[PDB]
RNA sequence: CUCUAACUAUAAAAAUCUCUCUUCUC
């Protein structure tokens, strides 16, 4: 299947990862809005963006 | 009862190589003993998150087969003489036998813990890195 | 140097009859025309690719889009 | 010369107790001076509290604790964050660091 | 033309053992072609390359000679493989070793066949290699008892 | 329609309807929709622009990036050698002669192919370099619109310049090739195949 | 002038180093 899901951040988490330049977002479904998740993004995010993911089950942890 | 018919979802969750094995309530018939290492490629991410999200999702699909749906969690540590500390990827399993359509009851930690230890492994002085 | 590439003439360096009969027969058909088009054919060297290409605007036979330099853009005639 | 007037162990009129092994490093350390923390936790953290609770019967179950005592070694309680070296006039203080939330 | 795999079917299974020659190399990996199947490309990473630590590539890879591995994902749908090269046992290596041997001895007589008549290699692989192979598992032993009982 | 009379005789079709801007005067920024929910806001085809050349201040703060015209990154990206760096109205051009290829081509008001293939070639998820020295660790990670633009252009661009280098077709041939392929998910195009290989990397190391 | 609640979770490898030291009295 196709199970593409799409996500809003709600909040940015500072910066992780032992580069630096990867961040931590609160994402929230367009679907259900209080189903929220933390996860990993790799590039500049705010308030707003709409992430894509392919899975729903994962939630982010600290890179080091 | 609405003729929930259950088991015992019993996770085994070491440092290392989780195990998600469902039983019926005696405990003497085991399905869908699917692992960690089952799924996972690396060797060393046995003990991920992710191998016992993939676990947990084949025991959920295995047992819906069954016709078992609601389950109970036997959250177990690696025990014994051990660090007996519940492993990484144990909570993602439990999360995602949550997800998977199935149903949660009595929720129990069974792991083996001593009224003393034999002899803890490692010497004197212990493991040194 | 290192001759690796094998390639051959590969390229019309000179037209002939039954090669001009194929480049009238799918001048149109060819829906989109270009000199690098004209030559992915094999049937063009590419220093005859402009000639064809511009004694095309002869009837008509194919339109301009846009005639700058460095390449061309043609369609079929319609 | 003496670092630690309580020379770290806080047995002061023992001569010897029976010593404990490093849940880390089982390292064989005596219980006085092993440092020990009560991790009580949650059994499901608050990442899948909603999820248990939308997909469990017995409503409002009330949830099991895991509660575990560790005993740490002390090379490995330096290591592991667990405590931390402090200042020599800091030393002095005994209380744990003031209550991290109220 | 060396084409039209050894086996029944241009596409890999979900745990075999294979032998590849790698064509080139890139930061997250290699892509590089199968032959003890026809020519589909698939990835090995670093992570699962090397033994060891990985310190070098040049050393270990030896880009344009020939290397044992095994598959672990397939893509059925336009031909994609992820390859393995750690999990390559002490046995697994002789019988990659044996088996393709006995495969580039059958490739190679046939190939010979193919540029001698001239003809591709897909229509005489259907008509005499496949046949052999269904009756006695592979040519090689159909091979030599043509030579002993024909 | 209505031609102004002038001491200074403008052509007709520049005096037209001139309330209607087009990017070359042919192609029309209204029809052009973007089909992906998540990278609408990042590529800006909301103001109308009569050249795909301004001199805006698109690297002063942080996410004006975004605003500038997405046909103009292109033309930005196009740039990208030390021997062709600053030449930015070749640039124009190979865009222009690409809009028009694409035009000619399956026409499909060539914006939206533009879009379309800019939208199918960016990778939705990523690898990072997390591995601690010891043991070489990439972790799958998400990817964020912004980025997710930028690297679309990036493949598209290095694919077209791939293709163009030492080869007959012009550069604004292959580009348009790219973008046509782009537009569907013909694995043929160089940039969709890096989005789906380096997407399939990302799985395998989750 | 009355008060005990929240929380996790990193240990790859790294050996050695030939000079030469100089005054404070208003
Ligand atoms: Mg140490
Ligand atoms: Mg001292
Ligand atoms: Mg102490
Ligand atoms: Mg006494
Ligand atoms: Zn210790």
């Amino acid at each position: 299947k196709t199970p593409v899901t799409l996500a809003k951040v709600i909040k940015v988490l500072g910066r992780t990862g032992s580069r630096g330049g990867v961040t931590q977002v609160r994402v929230e479904f367009l679907e259900d809005t209080t189903r929220t998740i933390v996860r990993n993004v790799k590039g500049p995010v705010r308030e707003g963006d709409i992430l894509v993911l392919m899975e729903s089950e994962r939630e982010a942890r600290r890179l080091r | 009862d609405n003729s929930q018919v259950f088991g015992v979802a019993r996770i085994f969750a070491s440092f290392n190589d989780t195990f998600v094995h469902v039983t019926d309530l005696s405990g003497r018939e085991t399905i869908a003993r699917v692992t960690g290492g089952m799924k996972v490629k690396a060797d060393r991410d046995e003990s991920s998150p992710y191998a016992a999200m993939l676990a947990a999702q084949d025991v959920a699909a295995k047992c819906k087969e069954v016709g078992i749906t609601a389950v109970h969690i036997k959250i177990r540590a690696t025990g014994g003489t051990r660090s007996k500390t519940p492993g990484p990827g144990g909570q993602a399993a439990l999360r995602a036998l949550a997800r998977s359509g199935l149903r949660i009851g009595r929720i129990e930690d069974v792991t083996p813990v001593p009224s003393d230890s034999t002899r803890k492994k490692g010497g004197r002085r212990g493991r040194r890195l | 140097s290192k001759k690796s590439h094998k390639d051959k003439a590969k390229h019309a360096v000179v037209l002939d009859q039954d090669k001009f009969d194929r480049i009238m027969k799918e001048a149109p058909t060819y829906r989109y025309v270009s000199v690098s088009v004209l030559v992915d054919r094999f049937k063009l060297g590419g220093s005859l690719a402009r000639v064809a290409l511009r004694h095309l605007e002869n009837e008509g036979i194919i339109k301009p889009v846009s005639k700058h330099s460095k390449q061309a853009i043609y369609t079929r005639a319609t | 010369p003496k670092k630690r007037a309580s020379n770290g162990r806080n047995k002061k009129g023992r001569g010897h107790v029976k010593p404990v092994r490093c849940v880390n490093c089982s390292r064989s350390v005596p219980k006085d001076k092993a440092i020990k923390r009560m991790a009580i936790r949650n059994i499901v953290e608050a990442a899948a509290i909603r999820d248990l609770s939308e997909a469990s019967v017995y409503a409002e179950y009330a949830l099991p604790k895991t509660y575990n005592k560790l005993h740490y070694c002390i090379s490995c309680a330096i290591h592991a964050r667990i405590v931390r070296v402090r200042s020599r006039t800091d030393r002095r203080i005994r209380a744990p660091p003031q209550r991290p939330r109220f | 033309t060396s084409h039209c795999r050894f086996y029944e079917n241009k596409y890999p299974e979900i745990d075999d053992i294979v032998m590849v020659n790698v064509q080139q190399i890139a930061e997250m990996g290699a892509y590089v072609k199968l032959l003890e199947y026809d020519n589909i490309e698939g990835m090995i990473l670093l992570s699962e390359l090397s033994r060891r630590r990985i310190r070098s590539i040049q050393k270990l890879i030896r880009v344009g000679k020939n290397d044992v591995a095994v598959v672990l994902r397939v893509d059925k749908e336009k031909g994609y493989i992820d390859l393995s090269k750690r999990r390559v046992s002490s046995e697994d290596i002789i019988k990659c070793e044996e088996k393709y041997q006995k495969s580039k001895t059958v490739h190679s007589i046939l190939r010979y066949c193919a540029e001698k008549f001239q003809i591709p290699l897909e229509e005489l692989y259907k008509t005499i290699a496949w046949p052999l192979s269904r009756k006695f598992g592979h040519a090689y032993e159909a091979f030599k008892l043509s030579i002993i009982d024909e | 329609f209505v031609p102004v009379e002038l001491a200074t005789t403008i052509p007709v079709e520049i005096q037209q309807a001139q309330q209607e801007i087009k990017l070359f005067n042919k192609w029309s920024f209204e029809d052009v929709e973007v089909k992906d929910a998540s990278l609408v806001d990042y590529i800006q085809i909301s103001k109308p622009i009569y050249v795909a050349h301004t001199a805006g201040r698109y690297a002063n703060k942080r996410f004006r990036k975004a605003q500038c015209p997405i046909v103009e990154r292109l033309t930005n990206s196009l740039m990208m050698n030390g021997r062709n760096n600053g030449k930015k109205l070749k640039a124009v051009r190979i865009v222009k002669h690409t809009l028009e290829i694409i035009n000619v081509l399956t026409d499909q008001n060539p914006l939206q192919v533009v879009v379309d293939a800019i939208i199918n070639s960016g990778p939705r998820e990523d690898t990072t370099r997390v591995g601690g020295g010891g043991a070489a660790r990439r972790q799958a990670v998400d990817v964020s619109p912004l980025r997710r633009v930028n690297q679309s252009i990036a493949l598209l661009t290095i694919g077209a310049r791939e293709a163009a280098f030492r080869n007959i077709k012009t550069i604004a041939e292959t580009l348009a090739e790219e973008l046509i392929n782009a537009a569907k998910g013909s694995s043929t195009s160089y940039a969709i195949k890096k989005k789906d290989e380096l997407e399939r990397v990302a799985k395998s190391n989750r």
